[PDB]
């Protein structure tokens, strides 16, 4: 047998179905939780560029869309659930996305806006903002992907594990 | 000397000897092997490239039902469900989401439409008390990867260290360059010498039923490969 | 963090404290359906190529006649308009309002660039020609700008200061 | 140009109307926004300093409780107690560490003592069977904190990271310069940006009772703060 | 808007409800256990002064005091729970607090003995010492604070992130 | 000890029930490891050891 | 800094949490896991080397 020492930035995609991240429910007029909290695992090094995908994929209870007027941010944070306005990315409301063709069409793929970089310990928040007398979230057909591994089209997320690399902890106090 | 050939599931340019298919484990929740491919005597070797090598891979499980007086004409299920590449609609899919038989009228039965939220399907038909019924819905929840052995069942080593989810392969609607999988890593062989393509997940797949109408083999797999004549 | 530019990108909408809207009878060109001011020590940016998306409504959550016209238009100061700095007077209808804002070749851009000095005021006014129904102000929406994408511009901010 | 003011829980230099209140939540221990002041439009900017702006914030909570024949004179709580800056004497405190009155007889209700040890209180009458009863004792077991907003109810940052304990809020004497409160951290906003003041704990607490004799709005926030014009 | 870039060196306080801290009941003449842990976050340095105030306020399940004759012990530990003989302070006993005013009143505000640091992994333990056919401790009612934010009188704790200064790994070792 | 056999001493009674852990046997022993997912990264040694033989020595 | 310590199928230097057990398979042969030790928090770091640390396993 033989593999190929594929380099340590290893192009990736993040999902429900992973340690590091987790979800939980959302009602109405309720923008100060994460409906999804993802943190940076031991020793490793995560990198999200500019132009990466972004893919909130919600659902109600009944199974349905909910209003479009809904709002989306990701927001990056400082340890101890500490958001932080700088470094905000992906404003966008939750309609005008057609979830039929949003990943598969690089049209319809929403990128992010700038730049981003997650140290070994830190947060990334998804808030959500309902307007009332509407119908909740419900965390098991609620969905998030970012990256588009699997295709010419879009961009990955970067990985790196922080103990390979010398000036991994430069780029970590980089930001 | 070198071609870009697809492989399958079954013979091929192999010869239906050195491949081996299996089910999966329900249960315990493991890390199971469903299909490998030996490297057969006459080649001299295989590769395998991420990013060049395209793909499909179309699984599903079987589940079976009882025919009762009232009319039922909607089934639960015990597998997450969703429709093929998303959307609402049967007969405008890439593939039919889920397909049904009747034991007794050896027909198809259409579909018609689901909830797609839970674990549910429609059925356009009315079926009998008593009827046998078997369906063969998708299947979700799942991850696949891949590895390598040197003819003894001995590891050496991963082609790609994450796993991808087959959630996420029946949601990209497949067979589109641009738009088609692929994979990461770069591995090669040489004779004898095998790569197993893994499963976890809970749902209980099939790869042959003798009774399914849209061909004889349920599930499929196609790859492609480079080869040194 | 890295830095961010002074020049952000941001798209506007109807929750938001430097807009307003109120309802709209039939044939009532004067009166602006929706207005818009400068914040303080804020200057804005709304460049030519700039989506623009208006989803006006009846009060039972209809459309309204497509025939119906909108024009957004600079003001200068005490709400006064001006012919020239104008820009979008399209009509209501040939939208898509379902693909409208998603798909870029149903979207609607801008014919000249503009901009918005700290204290300014851009109207949006509606020509609906009359025996049609009013708009309601609880559904309809305004959006221009498409941030988090590809295709599209998005709508410049930056601090005076 | 500058000046130095007091904001409080209603109107003041704002006007009722950029004010707002909202209580908290019980089941779900969550950082919930009981206040939040926002820029009103004809001023320029608002500042706020630790160590150099002082402070008060007296919240309470409310629960009520049946009459009966038995002569009760004492009534167990829900929320931990401990008197004003310490003492077992009432009237001798800054303000009474609880509050009673009784529907039915539209009188106040003195108190006599408490164990502040367990969720207890004293009362000096004997309410009698049937009659309906309120009670706004001291709240305990809480953190407050502040936190900025950019017209949009989206976040930029955090005055200060850690949370100080109401509890302790209510331990130190206030209104008492040398000892008076001075938290930490130096916030400033412009037009329409948003202070909101925010509370974790578990118990219900209040702002409108409309039949509460000391006032009419039970609790009360009065802060210092920097302005220009 | 506009905040000021305050000093890394941060001025905080401990108490019960964060993640870093821990607690359990304890019953009688029972000295080996920390009725309350602490351990160092990572990637953080925590430094506690020789003027640091100090406040127990255990309780009682039925809510009372305990007997004054108990006994409480802060102290240091090497890792693996290790205790140590240097290093300890804050060896008080149980009563001559007066609970009502001992935070209020700098007189009553019971200091420590000397000073302390927390390295970024460390453990800092109360041992409680009971008196036999007595009442046992009581989590839920208990308590631990020390600094003194939010007071003219009285310290605080000093913290600061382990990443922003090049000589934090050398008061690291100096300990 | 040659084929799967074993004596006992005592006499046991009808109806009473026993309990046997004899020796184990014919088995393959081997190290890996993970990081903290579940997900190998390698392994310490390609050959496994049988136990028969740990056995044995 | 170094030592050289036994370890044991419960407890010991861990405390039976970052232990686990478990039994094989017998009518799948398969290579079952049936220990696992993770290096806890207290830690540094765990090495193991061959032809140097003895072994036993009844």
């Amino acid at each position: 047998p033989e593999i190929g020492n594929n380099g340590a930035e290893k192009q990736i995609s993040l999902h429900k179905g992973q340690p590091f991240i987790d979800t939980q429910d959302v009602g109405a007029a309720d923008p100060n939780t994460p409906a999804v909290t993802i943190e940076g695992p031991s020793d490793y090094v995560i990198a999200i560029d500019a132009g990466t995908p972004v893919a909130p994929e919600f659902r109600d209870a009944n199974g349905d869309k909910l209003d479009p007027s809904t709002r989306v941010t990701i927001q990056k944070c400082d340890k101890q659930g500490n958001p932080l306005g700088d470094g905000i990315v992906f404003s966008d409301t939750l309609g005008r996305f057609e979830y039929s063709k949003m990943r598969s069409d690089p049209d319809y793929m929403r990128k992010t806006t700038t730049s981003l970089m997650i140290d070994e310990r830190e947060i990334v928040k998804i808030f959500v903002e309902v307007p009332p007398n509407a119908n909740g979230m419900d965390a098991d057909n609620s969905r998030i992907t970012i990256g588009d591994d699997t295709s010419d089209y879009g961009k990955a997320v970067g990985i790196v594990e922080h103990g390979d690399l010398s000036p991994a902890e430069s780029k970590a106090v980089r930001q | 000397q070198t071609q870009e050939y697809t492989i399958n599931h079954t013979g091929g340019v192999l010869g239906d000897s050195y491949v081996t298919t299996a089910s999966n484990q329900t249960s315990p929740q493991r890390e199971t092997a469903v299909l490998s491919f030996e490297c057969p005597r006459k080649f001299e070797e295989i590769n395998y490239v991420g990013q060049r090598d395209a793909t499909r891979f179309v699984p599903r499980t079987t589940e079976s039902i009882t025919g009762s007086a009232n009319d039922d004409t909607v089934v639960d299920l015990t597998a997450n469900i969703q429709p093929v590449a998303g959307e609402e609609v049967i007969a405008e899919q890439d593939y039919p989401v889920a397909v049904a038989y009747n034991v007794t009228q050896g027909v198809e039965v259409d579909v018609v439409d689901a909830d797609y939220a839970a674990d549910t399907v429609t059925l356009g038909t009315n079926p009998a008390d008593g009827d046998e019924v078997k369906v063969w819905p998708i299947m979700s929840d799942g991850d696949v990867q891949f590895r390598l052995i040197n003819q003894f069942g001995q590891e050496e080593g991963r082609v790609y260290p994450w796993s991808t989810p087959l959630y996420r392969w029946h949601d990209f609607p497949q067979l589109k360059r641009g738009r088609e999988i692929n994979l990461h890593g770069s591995a090669s062989w040489s004779e004898n010498e095998t790569l197993e393509i893994l499963l976890d997940a809970p749902q209980a797949l099939t790869w042959e039923d003798s009774d399914y109408p849209r061909g004889q083999y349920v599930t499929t797999l196609e790859q492609d490969v480079e080869i040194t004549l």
